[PDB]
RNA sequence: UCUACCCAUGUCCAGGGUGAAGUUCAGGUAACACUGAAUGGAGGCCCGAACCCACGCACGUUGAAAAGUGCGGGGAUGAGGU
RNA sequence: UGAGUAGCGAAAGAGGGGUGAGAAUCCCCUCCACCGAAUGCCUAAGGUUUCCUGAGGAAGGCUCGUCCGCUCAGGGUUAGUCGGGACCUAAGCCGAGGCCGAAAGGCGUAGGCGAUGGACAACAGGUUGAUAUUCCUGUACCACCUCCUCACCAUUUGAGCAAUGGGGGGACGCAGGAGGAUAGGGUAAGCGCGGUAUUGGAUAUCCGCGUCCAAGCAGUUAGGCUGGGAAAUAGGCAAAUCCGUUUCCCAUAAGCCUGAGCUGUGAUGGCGAGCGAAAUAUAGUAGCGAAGUUCCUGAUUCCACACUGCCAAGAAAAGCCUCUAGCGAGGUGAGAGGUGCCCGUACCGCAAACCGACACAGGUAGGCGAGGAGAGAAUCCUAAGGUGAUCGAGAGAACUCUCGUUAAGGAACUCGGCAAAAUGACCCCGUAACUUCGGGAGAAGGGGUGCUCUGUUAGGGUGCAAGCCCGAGAGAGCCGCAGUGAAUAGGCCCAGGCGACUGUUUAGCAAAAACACAGGUCUCUGCGAAGCCGUAAGGCGAAGUAUAGGGGCUGACGCCUAGGCGCAACGAUCUGGGCACUGUCUCAACGAGAGA
RNA sequence: GAUAUUGAAUGUCCUUCUAACCCGCCGCCCUUAUCGGGCGGGGAGACAGUGUCAGGUGGGCAGUUUGACU
RNA sequence: AGGGCCAUCGCUCAACGGAUAAAAGCUACCCCGG
């Protein structure tokens, strides 16, 4: 009856953000590679 | 004494519980209590270490004393409280001078009775003194290894210890148990056997009042899945994570402490 | 961000019934035990809404719904729900 | 192609006017119906312009459309006091030096960050097409400053200020029953209306109304203190006149800190039934305005975790108050005048604006939540308020599904009384074999309940009174086929077997007889414990210490010993038997609604 | 068990002190600090831990396999 | 040193033309094909 989605933007920005992203070495990685895509949204 | 409830359910029927006749008081000191957080048998990485733990009713610590440094100070004794943390139940004391503090309370101990902690206080029923003055073949308790360190051994209801040899510095005492020992000389020991010794005649009752206590419940290892017990599906004892535990002694072979024990429990 | 367990800090549970320990007067005995009254208000207690389950039957199965609806059923101050 | 076929997603509308090229579907009116512990109002997460006005008729609305949560142009969100930041900390996260590791990296001290909690100054009315504790009108409160005016202290033998330090305080569980109040809800004064055309009423008749803030002065139920006073002080690193500790005098009243509320003032104010204009860019708006009291009932809210009881013993830090160290030459206390930043602010929040692909019968924390009968937030009908649910017309065939009634028999049906019928509400009488003495037990089985009169009964609550409110139990009488006259509410009884019990688990698959449980029993562990996670540092075990911890096997209690006995209690348990009952059946027949 | 870390005198590997080395023991400063280390004290000590090197225990942990006829 | 050439020794490779220095069972929880 309940959906795996109910949304709330504290947990998104501190899970899929930029400065968690960035704190890391796997993350800047993650940062390398869509800018090198060309993708237009880098992170969450 | 204890005090064994009439069964007027089936979940209460051969429930009893101490009868706490010798509490004084009911409110802790707000001086002396420190904070204490639940951990739910959580290591440091959060990954679970130890089972069948976590949950309960929230505590708080109690400031104890276990080293006694104040000696020749009399000092009198106020009020006698219940600790949610150990076993036995501790006593508030205050001193002629003007600090307060607690200490583990003997059997019997009554409001009033001066304590004593220095080398020249003499034998009685609440006092503490380094080893090399107490006499030969003496019930004690509250012992300590290194000397400067504080109680460690017999602090738990209903125990007590006997120091009956005494040799050059090596006092030797016999702990609960069994397993006489050889402790050092300049620690310091409690003259008498710890209270509440009734909390050995305890029925739980009911399986909700361990959760009270915080005793989550047991997966016996007869009913597994193949794939983690060598029991699961559908010879030697082992373990979840294998050992062959009936009559393995785990105590290392060897080990720092072999100079000190003559003889052992061994049943 | 669904679900399992844990940690911190909050919040919710219409009404009704039974009547334990104890206490005060009685017999009551050596006081007791033990039998009577009044007072008291325990409990993984009882009947039952909100809430939580999804046990039964029927209808739906190119469904209103990739698991629901109607009528019953269990718990409902706790090892409780959120 | 199937095919102009299946579907068109719970539900009450009807008629009269209007605009329009066009109307079952849009707007206005009038009756009618549905929710009413919500389908009412207010405010979170989330959404992001959906909000207001003027145009529109391509596409989207399961039909239509002149309408729209759709398209195009404009417009709209105002804070010293509300929520968050220039305040504080929990779990957790980061972490200068530092410790580990082939490297990448892992852990961690000081120190920070982090509300879901602690601190903290504003209320009542009015108004716009769209905002209101923000704008406007009344009255307020808080912090800080001094071109200013008063008053009183001060001269280093010192008036004042005062910690980053020491103390006090903030400061905390669950249940139960009193008390005292008030929010709310109902009679008698009073006020404006009214006179009824269907037989009757100037009547003990009918309709509607009614009050009020924060702040500042006064006093107050209650409450706690377990009494305050003096002297001396090996402790609170230094200090102390503060706190703590001890011994002396009176104390049972002085004092202490608290408080729900109530009476004046705020208020020569503003709301208020209801009257009523212009015309206005064609309003029930501007405008005017009566009375505005006593009585009865009363919390699920407040005093207040206050009191009592119990054990499973119930967060931290800061604001605040004091103490000296320390600063010092100018200060304290009133008035008068000034200063007060940033972020959110419309609108939907039980819904067609959020999560489910959909305008989807689902899901979504909290605060209020009225009346009659009632124990009640149950049940039926209603108030304030909201709603008409987005395809229709007509015909009343077989058949499927959801409902109602039934002759005579009643389980004869079937693997199996699966399903449906009967009982159920209060009050009295009465209540067995067994029993782990509590239970079994609402055991089983019996009887009464409507209305009127004596009756404002006996009696009880409130108040001086008058007057309101709760009410047994008895007599006499009246009615019906029938009096808990409708809705909502246990079917019982024997005989055995299993598991002691409450509980958890196969929800996009089945429940018990499976798992757990209180208790028993074995074994390891002397504390840097054993055992666990990690390469190791670091940790859980534990701020624990053999009456304590880790690992196995079994499962209450009582007898009889690692065998066996006892069912009492409890099951959405299992297997047989009996009463009441019924369309399950002999054997089917009419009627209603949806589809066809 | 072997080896290297590894000191000194009687005894033949017997007694023996400690300055190597180890302390999840006490005090003081860096420092406002339960980390870390610097100095003092106590306890133990040629042990113990450690690198290499020579065996056993090792479903603790892996990789794999086990013909054709009918 | 070792190697070559010439006589010659080592096997139930017994599945005997000989995949090796050496190899067991369960899985209508199981997974993929003809």
């Amino acid at each position: 009856m309940k959906r795996t989605f109910q949304p709330n933007n504290r947990k998104r920005s501190k899970v899929h953000g930029f400065r968690s992203r960035m704190s890391s070495k796997n993350g800047r990685l993650v940062l390398a590679r869509r800018r090198r895509k060309g993708r237009k949204v880098l992170s969450a | 004494a204890i005090k064994k409830y009439k069964p007027t359910s089936n979940g209460r029927r051969g429930m009893t519980t101490s009868d706490f006749a010798e509490i004084t008081t009911d409110k802790p000191e707000k001086s002396l209590l420190a904070p204490l957080h639940k951990k739910g048998g959580r290591n440091n990485q959060g990954k679970l270490t130890v089972r069948h733990q976590g949950g309960g009713h929230k505590r708080q610590y109690r400031v104890i004393d276990f080293k006694r440094d104040k000696d020749g100070i009399p000092g009198r004794v106020a009020t006698v409280e219940y600790d949610p943390n150990r076993s036995a139940n501790i006593a508030l004391i205050n001193y002629a001078d003007g600090e307060k503090r607690y200490i583990l309370a003997p059997k019997g101990i009554q409001v009033g009775t001066e304590i004593m902690s220095g080398p020249e206080a003499d034998i009685k029923v609440g006092n503490a003194l380094p080893l090399i003055n107490i006499p030969v073949g003496t019930v004690v308790h509250n012992i300590e290894l290194k000397p400067g360190k504080g109680g460690q051994l017999v602090r738990s209801a209903g125990t007590s210890a006997q120091v009956l040899g005494k040799e050059g510095k090596y006092v030797l005492v016999r702990l609960n148990s069994g397993e006489v020992r050889m402790i050092l000389s300049a620690c310091r020991a409690s003259i008498g056997q710890v209270g509440n010794e009734q909390h050995e005649l305890i029925n739980i009752g009911k399986a909700g009042r361990s959760r009270w206590k915080g005793i989550r419940p047991t997966v016996r290892g007869s009913v597994m899945n193949p794939n983690d017990h060598p029991h699961g599906g559908g010879k030697s004892p082992m373990s979840p994570w294998g050992k062959p535990t009936l009559g393995f002694k785990t105590r290392k072979k060897k080990n720092k402490s072999d100079k000190f024990i003559v003889r052992r429990r061994k049943n």
